[PDB]
């Protein structure tokens, strides 16, 4: 595991990016709020555990041609019970990428 | 009563902000940095496997979790 | 000797206390290919990985080198009879092939539980990895091990409110195994070694010569090295030849005598950073093994 990349990168139209993530968010039944045209706070109910999870998406420019989608988990406030805040964040991000977005 | 007028900033959000709050785009880790916490990192996709990763705090301890997940 | 200083220390410290400031943790979704999963353990420099079940949304188990060992034995035998299932298996489907009626729920511990609870749990469940899971988050923070725990003990207990039992020998305290020692010879094939691993559930095998004297050690970890090859075929080779493909570590070399005091042995284990000592005689003939679990079981039951 050598090279770690922050978020994902795209050369799509920024507006096309934001509009599409919003479309994936609503299809997945998440709630969300638009803070900026490039910054979203999303919140999901766990269909299994009934717990809530929050994250932030922020769009950045790297090239004059290229943009980067950033994902940030937002913090809340013997056998294991169901649920993990960390894994569920990854799954959120994963669901969102799959549903808004295609590989080049 | 006269018609009123509207001055719209418009190009306040012309383009996404430029990157670095010194947030690192790429981290190389071949066999700390303070606030890339809670942010998503990923390896290049290989043979239909995703590897997601982040660093979180519990009290004063930090764990970097890596998930290996098929697509 | 003592209602131990050890006992008291273990009861008054939380599992959180042993966690390094910074650590990495590898997690596998149970729908991952086993072949990919084990390759990943190696890649990351890690010996164990928690397993996440997506449908249930919870941790369900652990994938260790012992599993990699069970899987490889089954693969080698199955192949000889033309059954090529396992390598395209998913962790799930193999956990479905093994567990069946035999229940193995994941055992974990809170960062707020005692170290004594942690040592009891490892011993009772006959296990080498103990995930520390935050009951508030559901997050796995760290994987606890004997080697870790012994180091912490040696480090943070003063030397000299010293129990009498620290001056007594392995013989008088009866610590270690002195019968039915699973062993291999210089020329033993790796696939025979595996067979021994699967049957005796032991983590390393002493390598002996014709008079039964110890010349090396062959280990289960030496097995996940069979995950560097992108072929799997190399299995018929002698244990010697396989330890040439070695990179580093070293054990095997770590001998002790029946009459060394517990203090000397603890010091040697912690300093050398090794998982067991090969108990030996005047002439290097193996007589037993003394491993980290032996020692932790000893310290938790107040010497003995
Ligand atoms: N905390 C745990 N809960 C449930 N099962 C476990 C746990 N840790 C290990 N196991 C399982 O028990 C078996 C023994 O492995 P173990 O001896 O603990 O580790 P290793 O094989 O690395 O020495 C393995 O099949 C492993 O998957
Ligand atoms: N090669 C071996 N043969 C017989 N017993 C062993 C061997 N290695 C370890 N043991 C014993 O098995 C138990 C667990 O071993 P370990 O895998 O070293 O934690 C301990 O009581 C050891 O003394």
């Amino acid at each position: 595991s050598m090279a770690w990349h922050l978020g994902i990168r795209s050369q799509s139209r920024p507006n096309d990016i934001m509009a599409e993530v919003c479309r994936a968010i609503k299809q997945l039944d998440y709630e969300w709020k638009v803070v900026n045209p490039y910054y979203l706070r999303v919140r999901r109910k766990n269909p299994v555990t009934s717990t809530f999870s929050k994250m932030s998406l922020q769009l950045y420019q790297v090239d004059s041609r290229t943009y980067l989608l950033d994902f940030r988990s937002i913090d809340d406030e013997v056998a294991p019970r169901p649920g993990s805040h960390t894994i569920e964040f990854f799954e959120m991000c994963a669901n969102l990428i799959k549903n808004s977005c295609t590989v080049n | 009563g006269q018609e009123m007028y509207a001055f719209r900033s418009e190009e306040r959000f012309k383009s996404p902000p430029i990157l670095p709050p010194h947030l690192l785009q790429v981290i190389l880790n071949k066999d700390p940095n303070h606030v890339m916490l809670n942010h998503l990192y990923a390896l290049s996709i290989k043979d239909s496997v995703m590897v997601l990763s982040a660093t979180h705090r519990y009290k004063k301890k930090y764990v970097t979790t890596l998930l290996y997940k098929p697509i | 000797s003592n209602s131990s200083v050890y006992t008291t220390f273990m009861k008054s410290h939380r599992c959180y206390d042993l966690i390094p400031t910074s650590s990495k943790l590898v997690v596998f979704d149970t729908s991952l290919q086993v072949k990919k999963a084990f390759f990943a353990l190696v890649t990351n420099g890690v010996r164990a990985a928690p397993l996440w079940d997506s449908k249930k949304q919870s941790f369900v188990g652990m994938l260790t080198i012992t599993d990699f060992i069970n899987i490889l034995h089954r693969y080698y035998k199955s192949a000889l009879v033309q059954i090529y299932e396992l390598e395209e298996h998913k962790i799930e489907t193999w956990r479905e092939v093994y567990l069946q009626d035999s229940f193995k729920p994941l055992v974990c511990i809170s960062p707020n539980a005692s170290l004594f609870d942690a040592v009891s749990s490892l011993i009772r469940n006959k296990i080498h990895r103990l995930p520390v899971i935050d009951p508030e988050s559901g997050n796995t923070l760290y994987i606890l091990t004997h080697k870790r725990i012994l180091k912490f003990l040696k480090l943070f207990i003063t030397e000299f409110p010293k129990p009498e039992f620290m001056s007594k020998s392995l013989e008088e305290l009866q610590i270690g195994t002195y019968a039915n020692i699973a062993m291999v010879r210089t020329t033993t094939p790796v696939y025979v070694a595996l067979g021994i691993f699967v049957q005796h559930r032991v983590s390393a095998l002493p390598v002996v010569d014709e008079k039964g004297r110890v010349v090396d050690i062959y280990s289960k970890f030496d097995v996940i090295n069979l995950a560097a090859e992108k072929t799997y075929n190399n299995l018929d080779v002698s244990v010697t030849k396989a330890l040439q493909h070695r990179s580093h570590y070293f054990e095997g070399v770590l001998k002790c005598y029946l009459h060394e005091t517990l203090e000397a042995i603890i010091n040697r284990l912690v300093e050398a950073e090794v998982h067991r000592l090969v108990v030996v005689d005047e002439h290097d003939v193996v007589k037993g093994i003394v491993s980290l679990s032996d020692i932790l079981q000893a310290l938790v039951l107040t010497g003995g």
